[PDB]
């Protein structure tokens, strides 16, 4: 499912910022 | 006659906010004053530490910043705004900030703890939210930002990491290291990939209109378990943005879907939040229906969840994070750029 794949990909961790 | 209410208050509120804008608070206190007991989080400058203040016994958060490394990556502006602003505000649902001081090397803004964890790690915990629970948190946070943008306030950071879960169950919003405020446009490249409007993506120039957006993303992450748009690196998730594609887990209510279709609008002259009835056209939407605004201001809601806290100085809704010793060094640093922290 679209949950599964969520949960398999790089970014369910805490996420960053980006700035300049 | 309710909307004229409001009226009054953000008008009362904004005077406040001026007084303390324009002749702001410094070295109210010092590093010495604090036992420093275990880390609820970082960042790219530093980190947040639960601490004890030795003279009145309270528990409180404090953020700690390195001056020379935010110098190096050319955050200064942003540093120094993230406090004026905090100092200045005053409202149910952000945290407060009580105390602020700066010693050779850092910077050091004093909170009150909120004991509760961040809602983000409810929510990877749990999996996703009852509609009526995120509505709950959903509807303080329009409050909010009906808040900030009536000081002029764009937050542009918001996603569950920065919210924080009090002991009555209610939301403290932090982070505001982005926070900016300005009239007109701004252009920096600034937030978390999964939260940007595309208009930021596009170098474009924007305003409170990405704060609308990010209340859509974020309502969606909490309804879902998951944000409409990810991937498993930043370009990949931009493309999706400004793309204009969103699609719906199917439990999703109708009134979800119509809320979040205007918020999660591309075209910046449709989105709910930048049209010409404003907030009201999101606080008036079927969605949001049964929520009775001023209750919601007043804190008299049941809070659908509250967290477990076993006394304070409790910390265990926090995860753990790996210790550093804090280095005051000997000489100051980058004094003249910090001068007015
Ligand atoms: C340009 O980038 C900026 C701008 C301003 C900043 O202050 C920073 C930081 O360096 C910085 C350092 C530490 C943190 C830690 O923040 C924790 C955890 C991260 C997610 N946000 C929640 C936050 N927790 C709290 O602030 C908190 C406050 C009171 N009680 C409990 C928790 C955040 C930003 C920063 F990196």
């Amino acid at each position: 499912t679209t949950y599964a794949d969520f949960i398999a990909s790089g970014r369910t961790g805490r996420r960053n910022a980006i700035h300049d | 006659s309710e909307q004229e209410s409001v009226k009054e208050f953000l008008a009362k509120a904004k005077e406040d906010f001026l007084k303390k804008w324009e002749n702001p608070a410094q070295n109210t206190a010092h590093l010495d004053q604090f036992e420093r007991i275990k880390t609820l989080g970082t960042g790219s400058f530093g980190r947040v530490m639960l601490v004890k203040h030795m003279e009145t016994g309270n528990h409180y958060a404090m953020k700690i910043l390195d001056k020379q490394k935010v110098v190096k990556l050319k955050q200064i502006e942003h540093t120094l705004n993230e406090k004026r602003i905090l100092q200045a505000v005053n409202f149910p649902f952000l945290v407060k900030l009580e105390f602020s001081f700066k010693d050779n090397s850092n910077l050091y803004m004093v909170m009150e703890y909120v004991p509760g964890g961040e809602m983000f790690s409810h929510l990877r915990r749990i999996g996703r939210f009852s509609e009526p629970h995120a509505r709950f948190y959903a509807a303080q946070i329009v409050l909010t930002f009906e808040y900030l943008h009536s000081l002029d306030l764009i937050y542009r950071d918001l996603k569950p990491e920065n919210l924080l879960i009090d002991q009555q169950g209610y939301i403290q919003v932090t982070d505001f290291g982005f926070a900016k405020r300005v009239k007109g446009r701004t252009w920096t490249l600034c937030g978390t990939p999964e939260y940007l409007a595309p208009e930021i993506i596009l170098s474009k120039g924007y305003n409170k209109a990405v704060d609308w957006w990010a209340l859509g993303v974020l309502i969606y992450e909490m309804a879902a378990g998951y944000p409409p748009f990810f991937a498993d690196q930043p370009i990949q998730i931009y493309e999706k943005i400004v793309s204009g594609k969103v699609r719906f887990p199917s439990h999703f209510s109708s009134d979800l879907k119509d809320l979040l279709r205007n918020l999660l609008q591309v075209d910046l002259t449709k989105r709910f939040g930048n049209l010409k009835n404003g907030v009201n056209d999101i606080k008036n939407h079927k969605w949001f229906a049964t929520t009775d605004w001023i209750a919601i201001y007043q804190r008299k809601v049941e809070a659908p969840f509250i967290p477990k806290f076993k006394g304070p100085g409790d910390t265990s809704n926090f995860d753990d994070y790996e210790e550093e010793e804090i280095r005051v060094s000997i000489n100051e640093k980058c004094g003249k750029e910090f001068s007015e922290f």
